[PDB]
């Protein structure tokens, strides 16, 4: 019956709807993107040469991260051309490709530490909207020379409904954030699977190479 | 853990109730 | 008085939210019994392969052992790693590159395995951690109805008031029943891939161990 | 922490309290 | 009333866990404390691992120390033929540190319980005691009394409820408290076998790679 | 309405509630400065490192690197990659080199991380101490009501109506304080870590160029 | 009125109560002014053989300045155990191992000083947990002795119940007394015995850094002449 | 008046006062530290050599902690003379530096566990003494008796205030025992920064030493 | 640190709290 009741009730609404939003957006771009990791991954774990990688890799899409992984590894090749030392190559690709698969995993970690600190704040603002609710239940009661609480039954009641206003909007969502930070940490090693084997596929035929120039 | 963080929120629902016997 | 007799006793939202408890039960449980005797049956299949396998002393022997272990045989699947990065290393000088990107792609398949024991446990910490909470929200709904009721009756007493008492005892007893039981599952799957994993590195090792010796008899052959 | 799961129990106690001075 | 009576039991019940608890947890602490102590006083100059199994031949079979040793043994034996001793001692290591943390935890159970019950008592005793408070405020909202004398024994029995609560709280705390400290006093121990053992490996490995670098 | 309940205060009430708005002003402050800081700096830093993502060789990133400004943090790493050639003009092991810079670019990621951090502990306390002053309010404003028990020595809800209702509005006023504080000290905590991380991106591809650079003088030295 | 005046016109189990109370404060202030001085003298000559060892220049002039520290020096101990991995070590050219054994021994062993160091404050983290609780049952006892007295009684007043409330919040109080102070000699004897920790990992490493320099010494001689 | 609520007070006033004074003395040396400190390293970050480092920290004071540093080094320095490994030295050199940062950095920590202790340990007394005075508030009321809360209220006032104290005495202290954790650990990382330059120092000179000595 | 454990502590006091001006 107030501005504050009323602005922190859509406050937390708004908080609750930002939260699904957030949710069922990057619910399909987890599930999207991880099963276009899991079925191009499924597809260049047949690979047995470089080129033949690239020959995997010609139909992957320009924003396939894989085929970014191999121009990584192409690049390494092209920057390196006319040296004699292979580790120093080996070494500055697992570095970049450690690094850019540490970057698809900071892209993916976008838009989670809003629904951090949506979770995290919704239960101060909700307990916020319970307090100035129970204002509301009072001042009214010993204005009105309340002693039985039967006419202040409902006042009183329902502060504890802006605690149900509250918890769902507060508790999953870092449960969610939670869900976030496993299904990345799902996402992240299964990245990671494929990259340094980006590394074994050069790393043989770099061996495989010298060793065809050593005899 | 994320989750101890209602106790302030219990300490709020305590300290309600003990004005409306009053 | 009865648990559905108690369920008429209350109102929608409660109702929806309890039914959201003993589903998350029902699934909790049910993955609890699916996933333990996986565990089991793949500890079994695991500890065989592993009294198989500790009497091979070459990796010709580890294959002439490994030659009827099945399609889905994870130490098979080791040693079609091994002889995966021995076909495509062939021609090359550098043996110890070889035990580098093998022993790399061992501790990778381990990590793989190991992440596919995990699928179900993410939801398993999931309902461990939001069990209590839940709960507590279906106790808010399922409380706000006492100031409703007894600002319509005007009777402060027995079973006016007394089903809502064992209304929110039931309402988060489900929530213990919940809770508890979904925390200790996890840290027991927990603790059992761990164990796995501990087994599986030792098999992996295992295989390491054959084809250093292997490839060690074959530079002190060349030498 | 199996610490707070009194919480219900408190709310229970608060709603049992709301009945008494009635 | 009955559902007083019903938390009355379930206060005894708990208490009655505790004592069982108590029982069990203590009769295994001072069998299997000094037992170690003692062996590892015996094991104090071993000097190598064929020297300590020569005095680990008498410690029995529930030693745990001989299990310790048996593991040792088993990674020695395991690994015969491998030229990587390191490794040899780094999974030997990782074997250990999960027997230790296995006992450890294979000790630890039935405490939960214990902090669980010492927390929940004089809380469920004090509800026992605000339904004996509900039979007291029945009697004056129905007999319409401004009178405390007619109506004290409800709130005096009601109290009892309480006081039983403290009463099965108390000694959970204190059996907790002390068996978790002979817990870790116990893990002390046990890690600091488990650390000889692992300098009985190194020093035998050692010597045994400065036997194998010069004839 | 505020200022007539302020009106109805003792000194203590009016004491903790301008410490209450004067820190909540200070919060807010802290925000909108530090808030179109880090655009600023963010902007600029992937600006230039999707310039620097084309460089090749170190000289060409000097070359692209000339114009970036002078309190360009990343031409900075530049001076220090500079610095560490010329310390190093002289030896014959790049691998020390390598060790020395990268561990100059770790306490120097550290050091801008620090230069990121001023204010933030600030913003902590003031988010965590600021239920507990509301609550301190809240208790200095119910015995005000207790006081105004005793000056009128009567019974009655008329009597406890104004103190009451004003220790409860010094415990809104407190919650008030209270959630932007931590709502603007998670934002740039996860901002700073953020911005940690490209610009240790930025060091990394200044590593990568002094790596490919000095590893291919030494294939050219054979 | 007085403390022995109001014990008597207590109940008998708030008197067991509040002589349990009593017994666990005289055992807090035992305990405490025990370790203290005993911690005090430990760091007193801690300190005197830190900063006597702060200037030897190789482990047997260690041995030199330590073999005059006393029984139970505990830095002398440390040179005991560097000595025994000395001598444990003797037909070994891997001085890597020595300093991993080494350093690992010495880490347990302030390990366990640390954990010699806490006999009994557990006993005072038991006290500071259970002293509201024996308190808060005679608080109870009280009033439910108050209700008695009413029910006794065909009447009621608040005379009644204030040598009740009397007893129940002076039990409530001696609680808060034993609970308090054990806190705090908790409080204060946790950081210094952290700190007394990390004096002992200073004084250790130390140790480490001597059989470091006289073990690279070694092989500096005997490696190149 | 009330003998155990009155002690309890200036228990609480006497905890209150060694916290304002503990947070006016360790900021006034700490701001002499920072400031110095910044000072020291603006001038040694600058340097090509450690013996230059020596000519730069010659003209610094005895209680500059960088050469406190500086004479760590120069002491691994010197107990390594004729030694033939330096990967030893630097191994040994890091691992001094590290111990006395350290050091240094729990030489901060001097009193700071006071002020922690207190602020746990305030908001517990304060309502000792308001349950104390509400006891002896219901004693005198029942001994001259009533049944309004009329009576009742100044013995609450009066207790509710040791409350009010104990608060007092908790908050600042907090604030107080947090903002000096984290300028100590900024302390700290800045310190840090001067013993890994003193580290570069040495391990430039060890590697250029090396690689003249390696072709002569 | 094994010094927060008072909070459940002071739960349990607020909590009796709660009953005896009931």
């Amino acid at each position: 019956a107030d501005i504050v009741v009323k602005c922190v009730m859509i406050g937390l609404i708004l908080a609750s709807v930002v939260t699904w939003a957030i949710f069922f957006s990057k619910s399909v771009e987890f599930f999207n993107q991880k099963r276009r990791l899991k079925r191009e991954q499924q597809l260049l774990a047949e690979a047995r040469s470089l080129n033949q990688a690239n020959d995997i890799a010609a139909d992957f899409g320009s924003k396939s991260l894989s085929l970014h992984l191999l121009n990584e590894a192409q690049n390494e090749l092209e920057l390196s051309e006319g040296s004699d030392d292979n580790e120093g190559i080996k070494e500055r690709t697992s570095f970049r490709l450690e690094r850019r698969v540490a970057a698809v995993g900071r892209q993916m970690g976008r838009g989670n530490g809003y629904l951090a600190t949506i979770g995290a704040i919704s239960p101060f603002v909700g307990l916020f909207g319970t307090v100035w609710g129970i204002m509301n239940s009072f001042i009214g009661i010993a204005q009105t020379q309340t002693t039985n609480l039967a006419v202040v039954a409902p006042g009183i009641a329902e502060a504890l409904l802006a605690t149900a206003i509250g918890l769902v909007a507060a508790i999953p969502a870092v449960v969610i954030y939670n869900v976030f930070a496993r299904q990345i940490g799902g996402f992240k090693a299964m990245l990671g699977d494929v990259a340094a084997q980006v590394l074994l596929l050069q790393s043989r035929d770099l061996d495989l190479e010298a060793s065809a120039a050593a005899h | 853990n994320v989750t101890p963080f209602i106790d302030v929120m219990l300490v709020l629902l305590i300290i309600f109730m003990v004005a409306a016997p009053l």
